[PDB]
């Protein structure tokens, strides 16, 4: 029901989240760019490979225990 | 880093 995520920046620390299957993920990007200091949409979050939406779900998108996201710049 | 785990929802 609840997994944890890993998100991994450019600098290659990490944030882990643990989220329902269900949460919105934009509730992860929300808290992952407050705790950076940076604006949300200064920042592209993807998982494997794909951007995540701010209403996709782990569940929509298979994630699994341990997965792993990625955030980089948003392109320009 | 020491470890960092968020819980949302």
């Amino acid at each position: 029901e609840y997994i944890k995520l890993k998100v991994i920046g450019q600098d290659s620390s990490e944030i882990h989240f643990k989220v329902k299957m269900t949460t919105h993920l934009k509730k992860l990007k929300e808290s992952y760019a407050q705790r950076q200091g940076v604006p949300m949409n200064s920042l592209r979050f993807l998982f494997e490979g794909q951007r995540i939406a701010d209403n996709h779900t782990p569940k929509e998108l298979g994630m699994e225990e341990e997965d792993v996201i990625e955030v980089y710049q948003e392109q320009t | 880093a020491e470890e960092r785990i968020i819980s949302l929802d």
